[PDB]
């Protein structure tokens, strides 16, 4: 059966992102989101969700983060979360950001926060 | 092995490449590494491949994604494949 | 009640008088299986039983 | 083994004398001598079964937990056929914050045993579901509340917390009220989550005495 | 060169939502069914998770007793009993005999109402509504005893560390004894309508079959164990109060089907009646709470006449007692199974960790194994025999 | 983004908190017409930010039920008996209020109330009562875009006369003039759909030539907030038209498309015929109670306002001055409501 | 100062027997899942 | 215990008892004395793989010897049940359950420990013992 002629995961997050992108049309159809949002538009949000966790470098923390992101995808894929959840948490803020018109403030960042509130660390609602 | 014209597929892929924020300005042509010439990130590369998925109705293997590196390489991959 | 005119908590203080001792166990010393199975019954007659405790501890 | 009903009358005994003695005073020594590699330390303390008796607590490492549990279930003398619950306790003062606690029952021995595995946030504990099927939900709850990952679990998912919850609530560093609050908006006809605001704040009353000694 | 054989595929991933003729509470159940037969059941819980365990950590030990009453609204006394027993073990506090008797008596009473509700609500889920209404009048008579001893019909908070909150009001023992004189006849009336009925037999026989090995593997307790042939009762195997004195026999069945567990629960009601009669006749006289006033509040005249008693009252109603550092797990035979509390104390006036072991959590985990090969209609009966309470499942 | 204050005097003292439901905003508001379509969203915007809203309503507990949820404890005050002719009640309603919003209007006439009462007399009387107080700092009146003194329709003419009276008594009032407002509880798309589906024939005045600039309800509600957060807006009229100008025929066609109606049910009821069919029916309306069968669409005033172009004047203030980008009313979330009815994959 | 000679003995002993694996500073905060503005 | 069946059956028959309580679920075999002897001897053969000077092997040898003795003096199969507090069927299943974990114990070899191995044991002393007397 032999002749001499016979024989002659640093990127775990990339795989998780590929899984999310490939599963995106299924959640669009399951969650009736075709008309509200486009596939590319959601594909854009998923990257920002990935980019928030860039600073970490430990492999074990990376494993935990990937498992949690897989859980987030599985919630939508398995219909644990609902259509209104998808509207509220992803599509609406992204559309709001595009529709936002703001005046480029001449005051620096310090002046604006000083005018706004005494303790900058406290959040503002309905900004 | 080119199932469809090289000029057409190249124009289309570079059209989608332009859609990404960077990968433009002075050099948007062939012989441009996605991550070493265009400033693209790996996730952005995967999304670009998915956008080409929508444009040419054909899938890309993940191991091929490990193999693809350039604008020449992506157009070569899409021209080679009969479904195109 | 014998506690009306005779007050002594330190005699009746069980909460703060508990302690933990320390021992070291080693694998070299063999276990005594004579203790476990020497007292075990070999026939129905020798069976001994532990009765259910009727009441829980009370001070009286 | 399985306490199948055998005696129709006069089963007044709590258990036999020999079975009680072997488990009243030889149980920890027997475990340590029989399976020494698994055990790191042992504590005999107030009994889980009763006030009067004494029940063992065994500390073991995450790597040996599966084999120790398998030994405990199927050893002829020690038959802990039942997993009562699985729990974790957060100790922020320690480097290894979490102490995963396993509670078992031997119906034959009429005894309770407690097994502790001390881990941190990054390390994982092998799942013992193959030994006891009841573990699956208990380990899922431990993952949800404390964030302890269980390896080779069939499907590790959150159970109690709301969908989309990312924090682990029973961690001592998690706020009692949490970070978000839920309200219905009239403008967007949806029930939405918003950052927390409290009309009346939780009032922590510091009752500690300088003269107390029981505090460790 | 021998042909291979293909198979079939299952679809119909139904969602069975909160549904009134089922165990009380909100149940979201995702069922995968091949046709009309179920292939997988995945119960979705957390719909009544109120964060009880973490809230306990911010309260003092006496301030956290009302949590256990509300964990299980059917059986309050048994739920708070385990908590007070664990605190007593860590505190090394001895309960007087009268209080031990009062605890055992009211534990049996709540056991009886739990079994009444379980059986009659299960019959309602089947579709028979007469036993259900026939039972509420008895349950009212027992709620009247609660409102007499505590002033609250449901959330009494009557069991306290070292005894009971107040003593039995005069005339209570006579009234309980009268309810007992008529209880057996009422139970027989209910038993005729359910037992012997062909439709009830057909609905319940050979449904939800469990074997002893399966029960121990999944961590089940109580009626599930005893309907399969396991002679295991905590009140007998691991007595926790004057239960050891009490004379009663474990009810045992062997098939494991729904009917066997129903029969076990009826016989358990009868055994509880026997225990109540013994409690009534042998009720001792004396203290109902522990004499120690460093763990129990002083009496009101005593606080109003003595300086030490006013000091103890002030420091027990502001700071509370300090529990010595230690850990304990104390379990009680609740009507639904074994309910236990794993209490971790570091020496302060507040619990560091209070894990609650749910008897119904493991039963809901067992739901999938039990409800395999069954039908959409059988799920309701199977849930009924588990008798799951979701405030109790979701702490 | 940085939260901008409500530009009200001494707000800096009273205001405190993040700006949410439980925070304190220094705005006490009397919104007349709160239970209406426009008023409810304005109440929601004001109360969402921790402010207190006084809502005078004509006795109807079920109609004002949604307003109860709008705010935290004691923030939404519902006054039970509102009459446009009662001065003392109006004075009581605006006693503690530093901003007053008037959304009270009638689409059609009845026997009890005519256009001249609601759209003219009430604004003038309320304007005098607000002027005498002095505590009220901001006044906002909501009107139609097409309102003009030289308008054939009586509704749009009386509205403009009332706005002029308001401008006379309070010079610093802001006149918000939105277009046809699209919403879940709107009277634009809902009436058009009911016309297309449960009516024998859909009469379209002329051929749908009339141009309109529909706007989404959330945009107008946000515009109200931006009016209140700037004092420089006072004394100015803002024409809050939508992003896109559309003819009525396009909107009818696009509703037919989104609902996937079998074909076009619309007919050409040209003008000069509606002016004869509905002219007696107006006299019928003025002598009979409110009846669901006929209303709004079946009036000569509607035909007169559907023969003109209700579009913003070229030189005019709008959403851009308020730094708001209006959302398209023919796509996105705005159109979801009609979308749920039918989209051709539905039923 | 002498010794507690109680459960704290086993507490300290569990401390000295066991240990935690080293991670880069701040990495665990991402695993925690709380809002990042907390840190 | 108390049977929950209205039907009248004899529980001294020593087979009707087993049918009622469901021992047949545990094992369909009758479970005679000879089967118990065979199971114990097979366990003794199995534990030969464990090293001779291993505490676990000594434990299994001692337990098997005790149970073979209890089979010895008692000629009645019910008497063995009384002495061992178990049905003969579950006693037989016990040795098989022991057989199941031998592979897992031979993979990790728990008995290998260094000659300085020391497991600290903490014991609780009750105050009731000291307070009442010494
Ligand atoms: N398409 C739109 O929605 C647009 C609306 N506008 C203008 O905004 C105003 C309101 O809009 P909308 O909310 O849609 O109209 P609504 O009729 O929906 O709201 C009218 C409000 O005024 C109240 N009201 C009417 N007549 C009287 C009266 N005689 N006495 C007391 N209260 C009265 C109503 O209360 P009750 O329910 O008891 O009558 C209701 O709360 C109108 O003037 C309208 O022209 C501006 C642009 C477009
Ligand atoms: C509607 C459904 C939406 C679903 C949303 C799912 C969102 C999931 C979010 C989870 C985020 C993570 O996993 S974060 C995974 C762990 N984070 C890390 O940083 C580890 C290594 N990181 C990097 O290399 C770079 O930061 C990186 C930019 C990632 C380049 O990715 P590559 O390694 O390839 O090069």
């Amino acid at each position: 059966m032999t002749s001499r002629f016979a024989y002659v995961t640093c990127q775990k997050a990339r795989n998780l992102y590929l899984e999310a992108c490939r599963c995106l049309p299924f959640i669009h159809r399951l969650h009736k989101l075709e008309e509200i949002t486009s596939l590319k538009e959601m594909r854009l949000i998923i990257k920002d969700k990935f980019r928030v966790n860039s600073p970490v470098t430990d492999s074990r923390v990376t494993d935990l983060l990937i498992f949690k992101g897989r859980e987030e995808l599985e919630t939508y894929l398995f219909m644990y979360k609902q259509r209104h959840h998808a509207i509220t948490e992803y599509i609406e803020p992204y559309q709001i950001k595009k529709l936002l018109i703001e005046r480029k403030s001449s005051n620096s960042a310090f002046l604006d926060s000083f005018y706004e509130k005494a303790y900058p660390l406290v959040h503002s609602k309905y900004a | 092995s080119s199932f469809l014209p090289k000029e057409e597929v190249e124009s289309r892929i570079i059209a989608q490449v332009k859609e990404q924020n960077l990968a433009a300005g002075i050099k948007v042509e062939l012989s441009s590494r996605f991550d070493k010439d265009l400033g693209l990130d790996s996730l952005d590369k995967v999304e670009l491949l998915i956008s080409l998925e929508e444009d040419f109705g054909v899938e890309v293997p993940d191991a091929e994604i490990d193999k693809i590196h350039t604008v020449e390489d992506a157009v070569n991959f899409f021209i080679s494949n009969p479904s195109s | 009640p014998k506690l009306v005119y005779d007050i002594k908590y330190f005699a009746r203080d069980y909460r703060r008088n508990n302690s933990y001792t320390v021992r070291s166990v080693d694998s070299k010393t063999p276990f005594d299986y004579s203790k476990v199975f020497g007292s075990a019954p070999l026939k129905p007659a020798d069976v001994k039983t532990v009765r259910i405790p009727e009441v829980m501890p009370h001070r009286g | 083994s399985y306490c199948y009903a055998r005696k129709m009358t006069d089963k007044d005994y709590i258990a036999y004398d020999n079975i009680k003695n072997f488990g009243d005073n030889y149980l920890t020594d027997y475990i340590i001598k029989t399976v020494p590699k698994y055990v790191t330390m042992a504590v005999n303390g107030p009994a889980q079964s009763s006030v009067l008796y004494q029940e063992p607590t065994i500390y073991t490492t995450p790597e040996h937990i599966y084999a120790l549990c398998a030994f405990l279930r199927d050893h002829v003398n020690l038959q802990y056929k039942t997993l009562i619950d699985i729990t974790a306790v957060d100790y922020p003062e320690r480097s290894a914050r979490f102490e995963v606690v396993y509670h078992l029952l031997s119906p034959r021995l009429n005894n309770r045993i407690r097994i502790k595995v001390v881990v941190d946030e990054v390390t994982s504990v092998p799942s013992v579901s193959r030994i006891w099927n009841a573990a699956n939900w208990f380990e899922r709850e431990t993952w949800d509340m404390f964030g302890v990952f269980f390896s080779n679990h069939p499907d590790l998912r959150r159970v109690l917390t709301d969908y989309g919850f990312t924090g682990h609530p029973l961690r001592k560093d998690f706020p009692l009220t949490g970070y978000t609050e839920v309200r219905y908006d009239y403008g967007k006809k949806r029930v939405i989550s918003e950052p927390l605001e409290l009309t009346q704040e939780f009032r922590y009353f510091d009752f500690s005495s300088p003269w107390d000694t029981l505090s460790r | 060169m021998k042909p291979l054989t293909p198979s079939k595929v299952s679809n119909f991933t139904i969602n069975f939502g909160p549904q009134h003729p089922a165990a009380h509470g909100v149940l979201r159940l995702v069922l995968e069914m091949d046709g009309e037969i179920i292939k997988r059941a995945d119960p979705h819980i957390g719909l009544l998770h109120r964060g009880t365990e973490k809230l306990l950590e911010y309260k003092t030990y006496n301030q956290g007793i009302p949590y256990f009453d509300r964990l299980d609204y059917v059986s309050m006394m048994c739920m708070e009993h385990s908590y007070v027993l664990a605190i007593e073990q860590l505190l090394n506090v001895a309960v007087p005999l009268r209080g031990q008797y009062i605890r055992v008596l009211f534990s049996e009473i709540t056991r009886i109402m739990n079994h009444i509700l379980a059986i009659t609500c299960h019959s309602m889920d089947v579709g028979a509504l007469t036993p259900f209404l026939w039972a509420f009048e008895e349950r009212e008579k027992l709620f009247e005893f609660y409102e007499r001893v505590s002033g609250a019909r449901m959330h009494a908070a009557y069991f306290r560390v070292g005894g009971v909150a107040q003593d039995l009001p005069i005339g209570l023992l006579r009234d309980i004894y009268d309810w007992s004189r008529q209880f057996a006849s009422r139970v027989d009336e209910m038993e005729e309508l359910l037992t012997g009925n062909r439709i009830w037999k057909e609905r319940t026989i050979d449904v939800g079959l469990v074997t002893a090995q399966q029960a121990w593997d999944w961590g089940c307790s109580g009626p599930i164990l005893r309907g399969s042939g396991i002679d295991w009762d905590l009140r007998k195997n691991q007595p926790y109060d004057v239960y050891g004195r009490m004379d009663f026999n474990v009810p045992i069945a062997g098939h494991g089907d729904c009917y066997d567990r129903y029969l076990v629960r009826v016989q358990e009601m009868r055994e509880s009646l026997r225990i109540i009669y013994q409690c009534l006749n042998e009720m001792p006289d004396g203290l109902y709470k522990t004499p120690d006033q460093k763990v129990s509040p002083p009496s009101r005249g005593q606080m109003k006449q003595s300086m030490e008693s006013l000091i103890h009252h002030f420091k027990l109603f502001s700071e509370g007692y300090h529990v010595p550092a230690g850990e304990t797990y104390r379990a009680v035979e609740a009507p639904k199974g074994e309910f236990g509390v794993y209490l971790v104390s570091r020496g302060g006036n507040r619990p560091y960790r209070c894990k609650i072991r749910s008897p119904g959590y493991a039963h809901l985990q067992m739901l999938d194994m039990v409800a395999k090969g069954a039908m959409l209609a059988d799920v309701v009966t199977i849930i009924g025999t588990l008798d799951v309470v979701f405030g109790e499942i979701d702490r | 983004s940085t939260l901008k204050p409500f530009d009200l005097n001494a707000n800096n003292a009273v205001r405190n908190g993040p700006g949410g439901r439980s925070s304190i905003g220094g705005v006490v508001a009397t919104v007349f017409g709160a239970n209406g379509f426009i008023g409810s969203y304005v109440v929601n915007e004001i109360s969402k930010r921790g402010n207190q809203v006084v809502c005078p309503y004509r006795c109807n507990e079920n109609k004002v039920q949604p307003l109860k949820q709008m705010g935290d404890l004691g923030q939404v005050v519902l006054l039970p008996e509102f009459d446009i002719h009662d001065d003392e009640y109006i004075r009581r309603a605006i006693s503690r209020s530093n901003v007053v919003i008037n959304c009270v209007g009638i689409r059609q006439e009845t026997k009890n109330y005519s256009y001249k009462d609601v759209h003219v007399d009430f604004p003038t009387r309320l304007a005098k009562i607000v002027a005498e107080s002095g505590k009220v700092e901001r006044f906002i009146q909501v009107s139609e875009m097409g309102a003009d003194v030289s308008h054939a329709s009586r509704r749009l003419q009386t509205k403009a006369v009332g706005d002029e009276a308001i401008m006379k008594y309070i010079p610093d009032a802001t006149i918000i003039r939105p277009g046809n407002v699209v919403g879940i509880e709107d009277y634009f798309y809902n009436n058009l759909i009911f016309q297309l589906s449960y009516t024998i024939v859909a009469p379209v005045i002329n051929n749908g030539a009339n141009k309109v600039q529909p706007t989404y309800i959330l945009d107008v509600a946000d515009a109200v907030v931006k009016i209140l957060k700037d004092k420089k807006t006072s004394g100015k009229t803002y024409y809050l038209g939508g992003p896109e100008t559309l003819t009525m025929r396009q909107i009818y066609d696009h509703l037919i498309d989104t609902l996937r109606l079998s074909n076009d049910d619309t007919v050409n009821l040209r003008y000069e015929l509606a002016k004869m069919l509905y002219k007696p029916l107006d006299t019928l309306r003025t002598k009979l109670p409110e009846f669901p069968f006929l209303g709004f669409m079946m009036s000569s005033d509607y035909a007169e306002e559907q023969v003109a172009d209700s579009v913003a004047p070229a030189g005019s203030l709008g959403y851009k001055d308020l730094s708001i980008s209006p959302a398209k009313v023919t796509e996105g979330l705005a159109i979801e409501g009609v979308r749920f009815i039918r989209v051709g994959g539905y039923d | 100062a002498t010794a507690p000679q109680d459960f704290s003995l086993a507490m300290k002993k569990a401390d000295e027997i066991y240990s935690g694996k080293t991670v880069k500073a701040g990495d665990i905060g991402f695993s925690a899942g709380v809002p990042l503005e907390t840190y | 215990f108390k049977a929950v069946a209205d039907v009248e059956i004899d529980f001294s028959n020593r087979a009707v008892l087993k049918k009622y309580v469901g021992v047949d679920h545990l094992s369909k075999e009758q479970g005679t004395k000879a089967k118990f002897i065979v199971s114990l001897n097979s366990l003794l053969e199995a534990v030969k793989s464990v090293p001779e000077t291993a505490e676990y092997r000594k434990a299994i040898e001692a337990t098997c010897q005790y149970r073979l003795k209890v089979c010895g003096e008692n000629n009645s199969d019910a008497a063995i049940e009384e002495v061992l507090d178990a049905h003969l069927e579950e006693l037989i299943a016990e040795s098989k359950e022991e057989l199941r974990i031998l592979p897992v114990l031979l993979e990790s070899k728990p008995w290998d420990v260094p000659a300085d191995y020391s497991a600290p044991v903490f014991d609780y002393v009750d105050a009731s013992t000291i307070l009442d007397k010494k």
